[PDB]
RNA sequence: AAACUCCAUAUAUAUAAUUUUAAUUAUAUAUAAUUUUAUAUUAUUUAUUAAUAUAAAGAAAGGAAUUAAGACAAUCAUAAUGAUCCUUAUAAUAUGGGUAAUAGACGUGCUAUAAUAAAAUGAUAAUAAAAUUAUAUAAAAUAUAUUUAAUUAUAUUUAAUUAAUAAUAUAAAACAUUUUAAUUUUUAAUAUAUUUUUUUAUUAUAUAUUAAUAUGAAUUAUAAUCUGAAAUUCGAUUAUAUGAAA
């Protein structure tokens, strides 16, 4: 038989997904809201100083035009700012599919559902 | 020379501040700031009055790195949760001693400028210390006064006294007749060699005359003590004493100045430090009951346990090194009953108002106006700014070309 | 509603190219700051889209 | 131009930096103490000094071991090494490194400055 | 050879009484791709086709090792076997010295020659990974350099941990503020301002100068410290002073 069980919102209406980039990992909690984001309990502008990192996090929500329709509680560890910001980007895209599985094709086409494989390679 | 009369030779931050780049901005007609009619301007972008702009420029209310050059004159959003809330406490609270806090770029300086605008309208005398670092960095002269037992800074005091004279209404200053007779050494280059001293008799001369006394650098500390004493004894005019970037004072206990033993001089051994902390602690009491003391921190300064402990946000830890905890400043702040007012972040509706003003000022890029729905822009800019940070909002709109 | 909306562009191709040519040693943030500050000064003298 | 003990200084030069730059034997720490002793504020410049203050600097500078006196101490310590016949003294005489540096390569500066009458 | 296989990546199950906590993890087992399908275009050996683009599904994008021969190189101070030579010495031990010498030449690195770049400061402490600790890793504190303190170095003392537990160890750049010679593009004295951390005006603010500064840190003097039984030839670190070439 198959090893896939339909993903569903939890008891509190939250979609939980994990993402990875380089050595960084991110576990995000997406719920229906008004666009509030928290990174490790801190404001987005505090945790991520680079605006390009902030724009990376917002991209999946911008593809489905739902930037003001969800509250995101992102927890990230490992690597640096770029790895964490893009690991959060990847995790938000994977968590948004539960709210509307019809938008997976648009998320895949935008490139946010693909795990970036590149990592530091020991010179050979 | 390589530099011509109009060449832009400074760095970017100073060029934007000093290059007069607002001249090309489009004149917009906005309502005027008036706290007595806040109901008509609440949650709307307003310009200041002509009388307020003149006073606030002489006080140093407007600072660099505030994107003021984008608009003809500096503008402010009259907020309900920040501007209206703070000004109502200032008019009602009996103590009237506040310290404005909040995250870097939240709008603490703008709130202080709106409190200065209120004071100008409400016939008050404003004494502002915009950049306390100027008297703590050791880049101006200092001298020891034996009669005051303090280190006076003549160069700084000359600038400060002129700001108090040029920023405040002469009529208010003239109303305060002097309570004591004062004698100073004459430094006026016209009659200095004829009149050894200039006398200010009581009940005849006013505090306006005292602020125009040209004295020698060694007697300028005694002129600053007279001005403060005269303003603290009179009960006619309220005195609003303000200090921006007060975090610098709390975290720099020892100035860069060194005494004759090569020992750094404690900040409270300077007249500016002693005077500032005397007004905050309550040692210098003002007769008028509408006098206030509004302090504001800045995110450009380092943080430590001094301010949090003084505000009651954390317990006192006795084993914290003095470089991260100054118990004397905590005692002074708690003696003055200074209360905290945290500037809240902007809500999405306030972001909408600011972005609607920016569209009318023609400061928005073509990628945010053409092919983008207005609701999408507001949601995106509310997300990219950290959910309300005014400075991150402006940067996302005018300083993000990616 | 989304079927007829083009997927928004991740980045501006021209600005990204200019930024990388300015950049050295992987210091993209400095390169982005220089370009943004320069384009900010162009707007403040021309009052057109930089 | 401000002249202190013969040395000439440009007006804009910071006093604490200028003193440690033109006077042999005075470094950053020593220059700061001289300025602190004379009541000069940390970032005061030469053009600001008055003639009474210029004389005060010369007085304090004349009560220290600087210029010839300081240079003589180094020349006499080097001469003592040669007089006792120590290995280090010979290196100074031969214009070779005196602190264990290899000589198969490099050693150009030692061949240029190492001498009994060291500047 | 390839397939296969392992690693990485995605997913599933199991294990952890979620205080050895990183469950956003650890490591055993299994699955997955050497991707798949429709459509249009251009070629073709034109068919059940390749190159293309378009649409759809997908996390899927990277590596590793691998045969036997043939021709040739190295003393291997990285193992042998024989022959050959020394046997009071070509074997063995100790003390000291040398391998660190210095005309020229060459290879490979390090630090520099300043403003798309260097220096300070950033304590409810921005953000890593992979390793190490019984022939140990050394916390916090105190003392001295040394100044309120911090920072840096050493001493005193030796907490915890022989370890998913405690320690080496608050990563750094980033980012923000301040400063920065050449540069009169500065600073100061007055006056001035609706640029006030700032503008403007008038005065002084040196000349020298194709040039080496507040760049650079070689060389050298003196004092102290660390390891060791021992730092002279010939080690490392710190302070004050020196400040070469470029
Ligand atoms: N009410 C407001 N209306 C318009 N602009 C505002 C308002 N509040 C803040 N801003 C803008 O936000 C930016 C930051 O404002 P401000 O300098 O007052 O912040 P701050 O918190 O005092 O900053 P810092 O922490 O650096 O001292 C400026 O561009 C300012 O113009
Ligand atoms: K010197
Ligand atoms: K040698
Ligand atoms: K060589
Ligand atoms: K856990
Ligand atoms: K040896
Ligand atoms: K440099
Ligand atoms: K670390
Ligand atoms: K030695
Ligand atoms: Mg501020
Ligand atoms: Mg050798
Ligand atoms: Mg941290
Ligand atoms: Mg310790
Ligand atoms: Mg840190
Ligand atoms: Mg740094
Ligand atoms: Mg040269
Ligand atoms: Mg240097």
């Amino acid at each position: 038989s198959n090893n896939i069980k339909i993903k569903t919102l939890d008891e509190f209406g939250r979609s939980i997904a994990v993402g990875k980039r380089k050595s960084s990992t991110a576990k995000v909690f997406v719920v229906r809201g008004t666009g509030e984001i928290l990174v490790n309990g801190r404001q987005l502008n505090d945790y991520f100083l680079k605006m390009k990192d902030r724009e990376s996090i917002m991209y999946p929500l911008q593809v489905i035009e739902s930037v003001g329709k969800y509250n995101i509680f992102a927890t990230t560890s490992g690597g640096g700012p770029t790895g964490q910001a893009e690991s959060i980007m990847h995790a938000i895209a994977k968590a948004l599919v539960v709210f509307n599985p019809l938008l997976k094709s648009r998320l895949h086409k935008a490139g946010v559902l693909t795990r970036d494989y590149r990592h530091v390679e020991r010179k050979k | 020379k390589r530099v011509t009369p109009g060449s832009l030779y400074k760095n970017w931050t100073n060029t934007t501040h000093t290059a007069q780049l607002q001249q090309t901005a489009v004149p917009l007609a906005l309502p005027i700031f008036n706290f007595d009619d806040i109901s008509k301007t609440l949650n709307k972008v307003v310009s200041y009055s002509n009388k307020q702009y003149k006073s606030l420029h002489h006080l140093g209310s407007f600072k660099k790195s505030q994107f003021n050059e984008l608009f003809q004159k500096p503008v402010c959003l009259v907020r309900e949760d920040a501007t209206n809330s703070f000004l109502k406490k200032l008019v009602s609270h009996p103590v009237k001693k506040f310290i404005i806090t909040g995250e870097p770029g939240v709008g603490k300086t703008v709130l202080l400028s709106q409190a200065h605008a209120y004071a100008v309208d409400s016939k008050q005398i404003i004494i502002n210390i915009s950049y306390p670092e100027l008297f703590l960095n050791g880049r101006n002269d200092f001298s020891y006064d034996d009669d005051l037992k303090l280190f006076i800074q003549p160069m700084y005091l000359k600038k400060l006294i002129r700001k108090i004279l040029k920023a405040n209404d002469p009529a208010l200053l003239k109303s305060i007749e002097l309570s004591k007779d004062y004698k100073f050494s004459n430094a006026n280059p016209k009659n200095a060699s004829v009149k050894p001293f200039v006398t200010l008799n009581k009940t005849k001369n006013t505090v306006l005359d005292l602020l125009s006394v040209m004295t020698h650098p060694h007697n300028r500390g005694k002129l600053m003590k007279a001005i403060i004493d005269e303003l603290s004894v009179q009960s006619k005019v309220p005195i609003m004493f303000t200090v921006d970037n007060f975090s610098k004072v709390l975290t720099t206990a020892y100035s860069a100045y060194r005494n004759t033993e090569n020992k750094q001089i404690y900040s409270l051994d300077l007249q500016m430090g002693k005077l500032m902390m005397d007004i905050i602690s309550g040692e210098t009491k003002f007769a008028n009951g509408e006098s206030s003391t509004i302090l504001a921190i800045s995110g450009v300064d380092r943080t430590n346990k001094t301010l949090p402990v003084a505000l009651g946000k954390i317990p006192v830890d006795p084993y914290v090194t003095r470089y991260h905890y100054e118990p004397k400043f905590v005692e002074l702040l708690q003696k003055g009953n200074v209360t905290e007012f945290e500037v809240p972040k902007l809500n999405k509706q306030e972001v909408n108002e600011l972005i609607d003003y920016y569209k009318q000022s023609n400061v928005l890029l073509d990628k945010d106006i053409t092919g983008k729905k207005w609701e999408n822009l507001i949601d995106e800019k509310y997300f990219l700014s950290g959910n309300g940070n005014p400075r991150e909002l402006l940067k996302s709109l005018v300083l993000s070309h990616r | 509603a989304l079927k007829s909306v083009p997927i928004p562009p991740r980045k501006n191709a021209t600005l990204d190219h200019i930024t990388n040519m300015i950049m050295r040693h992987g210091k993209k943030e400095k390169a982005q700051t220089i370009l943004s500050r320069a384009l900010y000064l162009v707007y403040c003298q021309t009052r057109q889209d930089p | 131009v401000v002249h202190i003990l013969g040395k000439g200084f440009k007006g804009k030069e910071v006093i604490k930096i200028a003193l440690a730059s033109k006077f042999y034997g005075i470094g950053k720490t020593t220059a700061e103490k001289i300025c602190s002793k004379l009541g000069l504020y940390p970032w005061m410049r030469m053009h600001q000094l008055s003639e009474p203050q210029i004389m005060s600097i010369a007085s304090e500078l004349s009560t220290m071991t600087i210029e010839g006196d300081a240079r003589a101490i180094v020349k006499d310590n080097i001469a003592l090494k040669r007089k006792i016949g120590s290995y280090s003294g010979m290196r100074h005489t031969l214009h070779l490194p005196v602190r264990g540096q290899h000589t198969r390569n490099n050693a150009k500066t030692a061949r240029k400055l190492n001498k009994i009458d060291r500047r």
